């Protein structure tokens, strides 16, 4: 039934959104958190290396 | 009537639009032209797994950084030690068209699936000293592309029959049904705090789940063709999709839309697979030109490239404590990267 | 998982005799299996170990020469042809299945043997022989080695077995910290290079027995003189 | 591969690494191929002799000294793009078309030209089956082969007629190294299985002349 | 001769050794940088590579010495391997053709079960044959002759085949080491071509057009070599040195166009080249 997509969108249309920039902000904030610990950015010497 | 039905969607459609542009304030690119790049990304392939004699469509590592299991066409799921490049189990699969493997968190069983619309369960620690199936999960109508635990009890399957599905692996039934998209769902991301997961469909949308009760939250639409990858950002706030479009696109559930776009006018093939590092802030995806793209998730800068694969990359992993990169090919080889 | 050995009884001095094992339940092919010996009033005693496949074999210096080991997987049957047998061989002896990967537990099962009547190496102490406990105090028994168990990669090879009355030793902890399936969570292991220690948290019947530490480092394979609780 | 249970870990790997040599040696014998064509087609009594090993559809037929392994995809109803490139290893592809089935012919025409120009089997080769071939002479006494093919100035025959329609199927090649193969049988011919081992064997003489590099 | 004669013949023969080394190591650099060009098959082209290589290197280079001065400056000792190496390598080239015709000849007339019955372990065994085989063949005959053939024969000024004298041993290496693996070659390759035809052409066209290709120029750059040192221990001084030269440079034309002939078939090959 056509009612279906009607109830769904509803759902979907009224949400508590934020803006963008505050978005942005939070992943930028969390890269930087945990920056010394991805060893992929910051490459690890061989004695920790198990590769 | 149908005619006046379709104008309340339509109404709909445009009010979401009004309020997405309304939370659209500044770019992310505006507010990260100020912070210093990574710089150039130089990865190398420091094991080389060779077992397999197939074309490799899945792989998962474990919850330790050690073990994964890979999925092929040969018919066999092999559990590797990425240590010591060592075969700890070879699991012959009744059927031999797999396109999906899982790893359980507790690392007592393995999940499979694909074109025979099964997924199966196997137990790794057997008193008997083998890996036997314990479960056979039947219902889905099209292929299965995706599969990931979510204890040693419940997993969420993605099909080819445009739906999504919980199931209870002692009972062997479909807990919760998931309805909603058009095409067929390929990829499926589980969010750290395991309550909510996403999923991208051939309808060229992502839609955002809840395990609890089961009803679509959020749907996004910003790609041209069929989404083939997802995967959540580590924050669990956020997650990013590949396309055949030869593009990704990075979605936040808060703001609800698009944040960047990940596009280069010399990439025309597709994504495979795509996955984070530890951080976050890289954003490996693999593609149709033999490579796989190592991308600044806040740049929309390229920083590295991975090319030692003489196929398709159809697989790609990071480990939990983000050491190590595992990408999976067409070539029947699967090469460790750090 | 049953293990029947067969075999055994009154033989002269300077002999022969074949001890057969049966193994039923799990499969016969992809777990290592060896052969450990029990004097009458003594403690454990390595003997024998056969990979799967049949690749590598071992043998313990006073036994190498006269002991032969084999097994034929389709039959699902461990053997072991004793040749020239002294005094010192009379024994119980016991088949043990072991497996070998990442996150094995090796020494799991051990089945019901056969005794035997014929009428550097690591060195691993066991200082405290019998040691009085009630049915609710916490013990800890302990162990010493003369080599660093520890190796390079990180994994330490020590090996608690328990083996009350009238049965065959069970596996508790394998690699110094690990529990085994079917064990108890009061059981506890821990220590380091040279230093070793189990801790049984809230004894209680079912628990007596004599406690054996052995090594798994490199072979020959030893075992301790067995600390024995009493009630 | 330094401590005891490190060595036994390292044969634990080889002799897992040696089983997987055989069971590849062993499938290499098998003979992969895709059946294809519209719905009740013939697909599935192709051969008379084809026994079962509702995704996917394998039966399995040894014919002389060579195991063949035909899959049959009609029971995913879905996007065959998304799944169509588990195929590229087949050797040759079995395409079934109705003679009879007027309506359907049309639609037989469009699925061949796609199998035939997908990016995935642009070197497979193709073996043709017309079937209804009785049938379509009984057809074309009552209704001529003017509807399903306006374009057709010809002889009202069988023999005329059924050439048009495979005239019209390899119309549809286009790269010249897949080699379409051309054959009639309806629903009497046991003799089915011969035509695909004849076929099969020519493929492969001429995939070993290529990497021979004589081809 | 002259300044500008000299300078002239150095030219013509160093580029065209540059053809020779640049024509193989490439063949051998496209096996091992390319993992589709990665066979059983293309392993056998390898091992032909290897034979091109060291007459490119060594055998062809130090006859321009030879022509240039008019006699041999070097040595006698120096000489001996020289021979030597020429007749070794250049039959380990003609062995490489012939299994590669053999390998061919399987792959078309039992392609069911030959490429998977072959390893690549028996391909090993077969390549290693034909240098083992061109060393027992030449190796003792040339470098330890005069040794055993009442001292030397050959002036100190001058260099050439020892046991040429000997019109028996002359027809036992010349038929055991081109004749024989030229009817073999040539009666492989007809079949292949009758073994090309579609039973149940386009094919058999093309085939036919490059085993031409491959035949007549392997008869036309080595057949006149073979023929004038059959007569040459007949009628000893009756072969003028202007045709020694022409057969003698005609039997490294064709290590230059071996790749072109076998590797340069293959639109693969051609890609990897650019
Ligand atoms: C260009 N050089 C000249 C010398 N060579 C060979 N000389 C011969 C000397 C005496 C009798 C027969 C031959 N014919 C060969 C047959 C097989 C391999 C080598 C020769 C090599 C090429």
């Amino acid at each position: 039934q056509a009612r279906k997509l009607v109830e769904q969108l509803k759902m979907e249309a009224n949400i508590d959104r934020i803006k963008v920039s505050k978005a942005a902000a939070d992943l930028m904030a969390y890269c930087e958190a945990h920056a010394k610990e991805d060893p992929l950015l910051t490459p690890v010497p061989a004695s920790e290396n198990p590769f | 009537e149908l005619d006046q039905l379709r104008q309340e969607a339509e109404q709909l459609k445009n009010q979401i639009r009004d309020a997405r542009k309304a939370c659209a304030d500044a770019t992310l690119s505006q507010i990260t032209n100020n912070i210093d790049p990574v710089g150039r990304i130089q990865m190398r392939t420091r094991r080389t797994l060779r077992g397999h004699l197939a074309k490799i469509y899945a792989m998962h590592w474990g919850t330790d950084s050690r073990l994964l299991v890979s999925a092929s066409q040969d018919g066999k799921l092999i559990i590797w030690d990425s240590y010591t490049t060592n075969k700890v189990h070879a699991i012959p699969l009744r059927s031999s068209w797999v396109m999906t493997c899982a790893y359980a968190p507790s690392g007592n069983y393995v999940a499979c699936g694909g074109l025979d619309n099964i997924c199966s369960i196997y137990n790794l620690k057997t008193r008997e000293g083998n890996v036997r199936v314990s479960r056979e999960l039947a219902g889905h109508t099209g292929y299965l592309s995706c599969c990931r635990f979510l204890d040693d009890n419940q997993i969420v399957t993605s099909s080819g029959d445009t739906t999504c599905a919980l199931w209870d692996i002692e009972t062997g039934q479909q807990t919760t049904t998931f309805t909603g998209h058009t095409g067929d769902v390929m990829s499926l991301s589980l969010a750290p705090d395991t309550r909510l997961f996403v999923s991208g469909a051939c309808d060229a949308s992502a839609k955002l789940w809840d395990v609890r009760e089961g009803m679509c939250r959020q749907t996004f639409t910003g790609h041209e063709s069929d989404i083939n990858a997802i995967c959540f950002f580590p924050n669990g706030n956020a997650f990013a999709t590949g396309s055949d479009d030869a593009t990704c696109r990075l979605f936040d559930l808060r703001a609800d839309q698009e944040l960047m776009t990940y596009s280069h006018d010399n990439i025309i093939c597709g994504i495979t697979s795509v996955s984070f590092s530890k951080s976050g802030r890289l954003l490996l995806a693999g593609y149709d030109d033999f490579n796989c793209n190592v991308w600044d998730a806040l740049k929309a800068d390229r920083a590295g490239v991975l090319a030692g694969h003489d196929n398709r990359v159809s697989c790609l992993g990071v480990t939990d404590d983000g050491m190590a990169v595992a990408t999976g090919s067409w070539d029947s080889f699967l090469k460790i990267w750090n | 998982v049953q293990l029947v050995e067969s075999g055994g009884g009154l033989v002269q001095p300077g002999g022969s005799r074949k001890l057969s094992c049966s193994a039923s339940g799990f499969a016969f092919s992809s777990f290592g299996m060896h052969w450990v010996r029990q004097a009458p009033e003594k403690g454990l005693e390595w003997v024998a170990y056969i990979s799967s496949g049949s690749g590598t074999i071992y043998y313990a210096d006073t036994v190498k020469g006269r002991f032969t080991i084999s097994r034929d997987d389709p039959k699902n049957t461990l053997f072991l042809q004793m040749t020239s047998l002294r005094s010192e061989d009379t024994a119980m002896y016991y088949c043990v299945r072991s497996i070998y990967y990442y996150g094995s537990s090796p020494f799991d099962f051990w089945g019901q043997g056969t005794t035997l009547t014929v009428s550097s190496d690591i060195v691993m102490t066991q200082a405290t022989s019998s040691v009085p406990v009630t049915p609710g105090e916490s013990v800890s028994i302990s162990c010493r080695s003369s080599k660093s168990l520890l190796h390079s990669n990180g994994n330490t090879y020590l090996y608690w077995f328990l083996q009350r009355p009238g049965q065959s030793p069970q596996l508790l902890i394998y690699r110094m910290s690990n529990l085994a399936s079917g064990v108890p969570d009061r059981f506890s292991g821990s220590g380091s290079g040279t230093a070793f220690t189990l801790t049984i948290s809230r004894l209680e019947a079912e628990d007596v027995g004599v406690y054996y530490c052995m090594q798994h480092l490199e072979y020959p394979l030893t075992f301790g003189a067995g600390t024995k609780l009493e009630l | 591969t330094l401590s005891a249970e490190d060595k036994a870990a390292v044969e634990r790997s080889k002799m897992i690494e040696k089983n997987l040599k055989e069971d590849g040696i062993s499938a290499a014998k098998d003979v992969k191929l895709l059946l294809l064509g519209a719905d009740n087609s013939g697909k599935s009594t192709i051969v008379k002799q084809m026994k079962i090993i509702t995704g996917i559809v394998e039966t399995h037929f040894t014919f002389k000294n060579l195991h063949f392994r035909l899959f049959d995809v009609g029971g995913q109803r879905s996007e065959r793009k998304k799944w169509i490139h588990c195929f590229e290893d087949v050797t040759a592809i079995i395409f079934c078309v109705d003679l009879s089935d007027y309506n359907r012919m049309h639609e037989s025409l469009m699925l061949f030209d796609s199998i035939c120009n997908n990016k995935f089997f642009i070197d497979t080769s193709i073996i043709l089956f017309l079937n209804k071939k009785d049938l379509f002479g009984e057809k074309i006494k009552k209704s001529p082969l003017t509807i399903c093919f306006p374009e057709y100035t010809g002889p009202n025959t069988y023999e005329d007629a059924a050439a048009y329609i495979q005239a019209q199927f390899e119309s549809k090649n286009r790269s010249p190294n897949k080699e379409i193969y051309c054959h009639m049988t309806c629903a009497t011919d046991t003799n089915n299985a011969q035509v695909i081992f004849d076929a099969v064997t020519d493929i492969i003489i001429a995939n070993n002349l290529r990497g021979c590099g004589l081809y | 001769y002259e300044t500008v004669e000299m300078v002239f013949i150095a030219t013509v023969t160093g580029s065209l050794s540059l053809v020779t080394v640049v024509g193989n190591i490439l063949v051998m650099l496209s096996i091992k940088v390319n993992r589709q060009l990665q066979t059983v098959n293309n392993y056998f082209l390898f091992s032909l590579a290897c034979a091109d290589l060291i007459i490119g290197a060594f055998s062809m280079n130090l006859y321009t010495v030879y022509i240039i001065k008019g006699y041999w400056p070097l040595g006698a000792v120096v000489c001996d391997l020289w021979l030597a190496l020429d007749c070794v390598v250049s039959n380990a080239s003609v062995m490489n053709l012939l299994i590669i015709s053999f390998d061919r000849y399987f792959c078309v007339t039992k392609p069911l079960t030959y490429p998977a019955r072959r390893t690549t372990k028996m391909a090993g065994l077969m390549i290693a044959a034909a240098w083992v085989l061109s060393f027992v063949l030449w190796a003792p005959a040339i470098l330890f002759w005069q040794f055993v053939v009442g001292k030397r024969t050959v002036p100190d000024n001058q260099c050439f085949i020892q046991f040429l004298s000997n019109p028996a041993v002359t027809f036992g290496t010349a038929i055991a080491g081109f004749y024989l693996p030229v009817v073999i070659m040539t009666v492989l390759y007809i079949h292949i071509s009758l073994a090309s035809r579609s039973r149940v052409a386009a094919r058999e066209r093309k085939v036919t057009r490059t085993i031409f290709a491959i035949l007549l120029a392997f008869i036309l750059t080595w057949t006149p070599y073979n023929v004038m040192v059959l007569v040459n221990t007949f009628c000893q001084s009756c072969i003028p040195d202007t045709v020694w030269s022409i057969g003698y440079w005609l039997c490294y034309v064709n290590s230059t166009i071996n790749p072109a002939c076998y590797a340069l078939c293959n639109a693969t090959f051609k890609k990897t080249f650019r």
